[PDB]
């Protein structure tokens, strides 16, 4: 499971995406960039969209995290590949990668 | 103990290094990097050159 | 706790200040009409 989000450069869904079931329903560069990854990983990708529509934040209320991020602490999402900033919580909660 | 090279405004010895002892023989960049970190995680260093 | 250390120095602005003393504040450098001194003579 591949979670992502949708963004203006990053990914962009096609036309005639009625007419395309699976990976051809969206193009850009983060889509291409999971293929690069998976290009010497040993995993299988499908391109799963988040349903929040959120990045990550922990709410003053609940205390309970949302989205990608969300999805990643409370076990459900297994890879993130989306313009996700690194900051100094995220870390606290998850492993990242290299810029 | 920390292991730095010698190079432009990141380390180079004090003025009057003859008259100096232990990490006042030193200033730059790093020299401050190391200075906060230290403070930070909690523990003494002591500055040696490669 | 360095790994985080780096991230806290980052994000409050520390590294940011500190840059900026050793190069700039120890540092040692620093209309298109006919001008006046084309004329001047
Ligand atoms: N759309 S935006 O104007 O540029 C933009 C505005 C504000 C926050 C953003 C953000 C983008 N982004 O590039 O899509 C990604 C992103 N990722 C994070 O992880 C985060 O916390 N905040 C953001």
């Amino acid at each position: 499971v591949v979670t992502t989000i949708l963004e203006s450069p990053y990914v962009m869904m096609k036309k005639n995406h009625e007419m395309l079931e699976g990976n051809e329903r969206y193009e850009g560069y983060c889509v291409d960039l999971a293929a690069e990854i998976a290009k010497h990983c040993g995993f299988k990708y499908k391109l799963t969209i988040v349903g929040d529509g959120k990045y990550g934040a922990r709410d003053a209320d609940t205390k309970i995290w949302n989205g990608m991020v969300g999805e990643l602490v409370y076990g459900k999402a297994d890879i993130a590949i989306a313009p996700l900033t690194i900051t100094l919580v995220r870390e606290e909660v998850i492993d990242f990668s290299k810029p | 103990i920390v292991t730095t090279i010698l190079e432009d405004p990141y380390v180079m010895l004090k003025k009057n290094a003859n008259q100096f002892e232990g990490n006042d023989r030193y200033e730059g960049y790093c020299v401050e990097l190391a200075a906060e970190i230290a403070k930070h995680v909690g523990y003494s260093y002591r500055l040696e050159i490669v | 706790p360095v790994n985080l250390a780096v991230l806290k120095l980052s994000e409050q602005g520390v590294l940011d200040k500190l840059k900026s003393k050793w190069w700039y504040d120890k540092g040692e450098c620093g209309t298109s009409a006919l001008s006046l001194s084309n004329v001047a003579g």
